[PDB]
């Protein structure tokens, strides 16, 4: 399926051991279709070979060069580089249909069925339920969709200050117009809903597909013990992410060290 | 061909007590078997006080050697019955009880272990009643042969796993009569589907003896492989059960013998169609009030039923099917709306809110229509009597404008159907629903197909649809039926029977038989996806392709496929299918002890 | 297909006064030719003041052309009107008034003799009326097609022998007209059928000239095959009526249209309740001879007009004696029970069928009586919690009313062949054979007649129950008819769930046995008198209807309900396709060029 992308967005070598633990776990769950990372300049060469190893694409987006197509917008608001660099995602007109996802989420079980929904189908926020989290998004990649958003980022910026912000302004109709264009939460579990009322989790977290790591400490940032499978938060079920580590440990390290690090 | 001294024994665990489908089958061979054999037909089964009342009336032995049998049997400690079933042919069966286990616990099964080195574990019920069942039934027939003067010729065919204990002891205590064991499921079989990932393709590579450990089945799958290498002739349901058969047994089935259903089903063809279509059409009027903008003329009902099993009965993709249908019905303008009826039994308290409001909404417009035509016709037939055509404004009075009014309040809702019927004890856990939510079928105004999963056998009792099975099967257009595991379908064999027009798979038995002995399925009504030798998702894609076709058929079309199907009948009629076990029969009686009945293969 | 500019004109002598049975024929085909022709569709017919005043309303005309030609012919000494013909489908109706055009009947006749050379006699009225009809007729499709500007191309389906002057007429003044004749029966078939010993056989034999000029309707046989030969396509009923023409008019059929039936006559519910309503009236005939089991009985019937030769009742008849020695012979619990239904000049009820009737509801009464006070006194009982005392239940009171009732039922007299005591007795060809074949209804037959003179209706005292309902409770209907162009009979009965013997003589029998390979599965059995001998058409008959008697209950059911089936081959639904393709043969047959007029068979 050349026509069809799951997308990630890594900003730095921090942000590329989580775009490994995606990757791979797409991986491990059979998707039939591509695997496109973007990546900042920021990212190390030795790294982008790692990369490289996971994703079917490398793509590179430097929002500091004035080529780049958000440059001028970038002039505009100093504050948004990693928003505007997300947002390239929808310049990605190689392809009819994509699911972005960030860096910091973990797939459980096979989501190619997310690509059954149409342009802008996010699972609810959790905190304002009217809002939809940006860390797994179906959209369609245009470039007249990418220019109208950078104008927005131009002219409103971001209520958030982050791209969960200028994506919920433009894509204000998600709240009211359809209920396919909800995702099940299960498709985006941000952790912290998990925490803050896991009565539900408990019921309802069995089938969780994706989990979305929303904390102060990032996956990559815990501690991890290989002995046990341990880690030293939100994270109520810590399974979800001995998850994370143990994907890295054993579909990764090795892929690391072969090519650095 | 001629049975001079020939006496046949059907030993299964189905034959007085309704457990399974294997009932219906005796149930049905009885009459067939009955004319070949005549009086030589005896049924072995268990007994049940519930099943010996309500179906048999006892009886005495026909025969004086029979007496001495029936006589020494009941001294000994066994409380065997004889008696007259009451099915069609009148067939003399021979209940043996597996309540007199006196000294079954280390006596009985103590002898097994010596015999066929074979034991069963103290907690598993169902094989503890079998060895008591085998091993009285061995017994028997050896006392009966014994007792009489001798019959070189007796069949007992066996027709289930758990009454091959019997032919694993006759064999092995070299009582001289000719034994023939039908398996009409593969124990492992069931099991290993959906318990395994990928069950059909990699038949040739299980360890079957591992796999069977594994599930703690062990016991019950060597009994299962023990009575398939010990009869002289063995039989399977179907040519998919054969080969699951070559490879968990690893025994080639000599002969397939499909199931056969009775025409019973003729009591019309179209006129019952129509009339239960009618009945079929109300309850969807009822469900859908107000969203009632679907052309229900133009509306296609099909249906899938049987027990409950996901997996098997392949509801998922049936499910994901009507999905893409969904979309092809959208972009391509269809006034035809595809109503998905599951009858797949969950558990269930009690019928939804929404649901039943639903039923009595179609009933309050029903019977407001009623008051009001009731009016009109008092107030026509006077304006007639007078000699003026009615003056249509004046019909109707203030009273009936309040009456109806209030009636159109009533429809009024902003609420789509409910995709369930039933209220569900356990509504998350579903399967059904999780994909129904999932593939976005949520009967919303725009989409062209709407399930309805009514989770409780359609019953004459329940309020809503109160149409008992057959009667639902006539009225529904088309039956899709996915299986993927299930071995004989008889719920499609029932459908085609009644000349509903069904889908089946290259899994189903029922689907390899019809692609045997029909040139081309599609032609006759019965279509055959090839789920052996595709992929998931190319089997869902070639669903939806059989499905968009019977939806874009033209009416006539569909009245002649129609048609079509109820000459397919005959190729499931007991006659025509007699010919196959009556085939197995006498070559049982060639394999062992051939010189007295020698005959040579058509 | 081309049919814009075609006008439909169904010529006929029955278009509102039902003379006769092509009258239904008519009334059931309007609402499929309607849909064909459109608002094209006129039935030009003759006028009956009865006719107008009943079932025709009066409109004006909807297209301008006809408002010319209908004034043109109302200012010239003559009256046409046209309506719309209240029956299904509203068919437009242009009734021609033959008493009105009198003053040129001898005008007409002039022309006729010059143009056809076919007098008609001064006595005759039925024909001097048809010539009166046929100039009219030729006359309104000349005015329609000179007044109509843009010209249109008209086909025009007479449908007897008196609408015939028309299409002779017509093909002589060379009107561009496509005109179809329709022969529903060939006129000297009826006349040679009963006047003749073997009038199937002779066919070739018979000289239709001579025969027909004996009878002195040489006329009338003229007209008929003068429009067969003239008529561009000429059709006829059935295949038996087609052989017929073949010999008799001359012409073969082109087409053979047959008359099917609107399937608006219609279930096992009705047939049980109407077997019931049956069987009510057979307990109270039988008037204490009830010594039949009435379950195991079975109802066969005969129904049409008072034909013995034609409706070949001879047949059943006899049949029915060799079915009552064959069932007392062997074994039998089944008693057969054959109702003649056919008109006769019945008085008034005889005296012991009304008393029978009567005794039916006494003892009906009586028992409905008795159990109410049961079922009160039962259900005072249970409520108390006491089992009832079955010998206390029925008080003294009752006793006596039931002693009563048990008093009436008794009789010496077996039950009356004949419900209607007949003004003539003697001469009635029924009764003389019921006695001759010694069917008395005798305790000993098995085989009870019960001949009903007068057509059964909701009006009659004995038994309110319509000819529909009657046969949708009777098991089995017999109709071996010798000379039955259509049975129409046949049709209503196959149309009801109620399986039918007709003959290879019969219009319905011959078409069921072109249409359907395996005759007897469908319920419709086939009686072959056409190369049999009558002897042996009984003897075959007795051995269909003993095939039928030993039958069990679960085969019968199949049987009569493979017949419901058989019930769209003969709607007009699929039946109006032999007519729509004489229409077009005939469209196709004159002015070819014109637009799409060539045929693709």
């Amino acid at each position: 399926m050349t026509d069809q992308a799951f997308v990630t967005l890594t900003t730095n070598d921090a942000y590329a051991k989580g775009a490994l633990v995606l990757g791979s776990s797409l991986k491990q769950h059979r998707t039939t279709r591509r695997l496109v990372v973007l990546a900042t300049p920021q990212v190390s060469d030795s790294m982008r070979k790692v990369l490289e190893t996971v994703f079917d694409e490398v793509i590179m987006v430097d929002v500091l060069d004035s080529g780049d197509s958000a440059h001028l917008t970038l002039m505009k608001r100093p504050e948004l580089g990693v928003t505007l660099t997300k947002l390239h995602c929808w310049s990605l007109t190689q392809y009819s249909k994509c699911v972005f996802m960030d860096a910091d989420t973990l797939v459980l079980a096979n989501i190619d069925d997310l690509f059954d929904r149409e342009e802008l189908s996010a699972a609810p926020d959790p905190g304002w339920p009217d809002c939809f989290n940006s860390g797994v998004f179906v959209y369609q990649p245009s470039v007249e969709t990418y220019n109208q958003l950078l104008h927005l980022a131009s002219e409103q910026g971001s209520f958030d200050g982050g791209d969960q912000g200028i994506l919920n302004t433009f894509f204000s109709s998600w709240a009211t117009t359809d209920i396919r264009k909800h995702l099940p939460f299960i498709y985006n579990l941000s952790s912290i809903s998990i925490f803050s009322y896991l009565p539900a989790f408990k019921v309802f977290g069995a089938s969780a597909k994706v989990v979305h790591f929303l904390g102060r400490v990032k996956p990559w940032n815990y501690t991890y013990d290989p002995k046990t499978k341990s880690v030293k938060p939100n994270m109520t079920h810590p399974e979800f992410l001995i998850l994370w580590w143990n994907i890295f440990t054993t579909n990764v390290l090795p892929l690391l060290q072969q090519f650095g690090l | 061909f001629d049975l001079e001294n020939a006496v046949l024994f059907e030993v299964a665990w189905e034959v007085a007590n309704k457990v399974g489908g294997i009932y219906t089958v005796l149930q049905t061979k009885a009459k067939v078997t009955g004319d070949e054999w005549g009086d030589n037909y005896f049924l072995v089964g268990p007994y049940t006080e519930q099943g010996v009342r309500t179906q048999v009336e006892l009886l005495e032995a026909p025969t004086p050697a029979l007496k001495r049998t029936l006589d020494s049997m009941n001294s000994k400690g066994c409380k065997v019955y004889f008696g007259r079933w009451l099915i069609e042919g009148g067939p003399l069966v021979v209940l043996l009880d597996v309540g007199a286990s006196a000294w079954a616990l280390e006596r009985w099964k103590g002898e097994l272990w010596d015999t066929c080195n074979i034991g069963v574990p103290w907690y598993d019920r169902e094989a503890n009643d079998a060895v008591l069942f085998g091993f009285l039934t061995t017994w028997f027939l050896g006392e009966f042969l014994a007792q009489s003067e001798e019959k070189p010729h007796v069949v007992a065919h066996f027709h289930e796993w758990l009454a091959g204990v019997g032919l694993c002891l006759c064999r092995a205590r070299r009582l001289p009569v000719a034994t023939i064991f039908t398996t009409h499921a593969t124990l492992l079989g069931r099991y290993l589907c959906a318990g395994a990932v990928d069950f059909y393709n990699n038949l040739e590579n299980f360890n079957v003896d591992k796999e069977a450990g594994e599930r703690q089945i062990y016991h019950r799958y060597c009994m299962e492989r023990a009575a398939a290498h010990c009869a002289h002739v063995f039989t399977t349901v179907s040519q998919i059960t054969a080969i699951e058969a070559q490879h968990l047994l690893k025994r080639k089935p000599d002969i397939v013998t499909p199931n056969g259903l009775n025409v019973k089903k003729f009591s019309e063809f179209q006129n019952l169609h129509a009339q239960s279509k009618a009945r079929i059409q109300e309850f969807v009027r009822g469900h859908f009030y107000g969203h009632l903008d679907f052309n229900l003329d133009k509306t296609l009902y099909f249906f899938i039923a049987g027990r409950y099993e996901f997996s098997n009965k392949g509801a998922d993709v049936f499910l994901e099917a009507l999905a893409r249908l969904n979309y092809l019905l959208r972009v391509n303008g269809s006034e035809q709306t595809v109503v998905a009826f599951f009858i797949m039994p969950a558990r269930t308290n009690n019928f939804n809110v929404e649901t039943l409001k639903g039923q009595a909404v179609r009933k309050q417009l029903w019977d407001t229509a009623n008051t009001v035509k009731e009016k009109f016709g008092r107030k026509l037939y006077e304006s007639l009597l007078v000699g003026s055509l009615p003056d249509m404004n004046k019909m109707l009075d203030k009273e009936d404008f309040t009456m109806m009014k209030r009636a159109i309040f009533a429809t009024q809702r902003q609420s789509f159907p409910p995709v369930c019927t039933h209220n569900m004890l356990d509504d998350s856990s579903d399967p059904i629903l999780t994909t129904i939510r999932r593939i976005g079928l949520f009967n919303s105004s725009a989409d062209r197909v709407k399930v309805i999963f009514h989770p409780e056998f359609l019953s004459s009792t329940s309020p809503l649809l109160p149409v008992d099975y057959e009667e639902f099967v006539r009225g529904c257009h088309l039956g899709v039926f996915p299986s993927y595991y299930e071995p004989w379908g008889y719920t499609p064999a029932e459908c085609t029977v009644m000349g509903i027009p069904s889908i089946s798979t290259n899994l189903s038995g029922f689907g390899c038989f019809m692609e045997e002995h029909i040139a081309d399925p599609s032609a006759y009504g019965i279509y055959i996806l090839d789920r052996r030798f595709r992929s998931l998702d190319d089997s869902c894609s070639q669903l939806t392709s059989f499905l968009y076709s019977f939806c874009q058929q033209s009416r006539r079309q569909r009245i002649i496929q129609r048609n079509r199907t109820e000459r397919l009948s005959d190729l499931l009629d007991w006659k025509y299918l007699g010919r196959y076990y009556m085939s197995a029969r006498h070559m049982a009686l060639s394999k062992a002890f051939p010189e007295h009945f020698t005959y040579e293969p058509n």
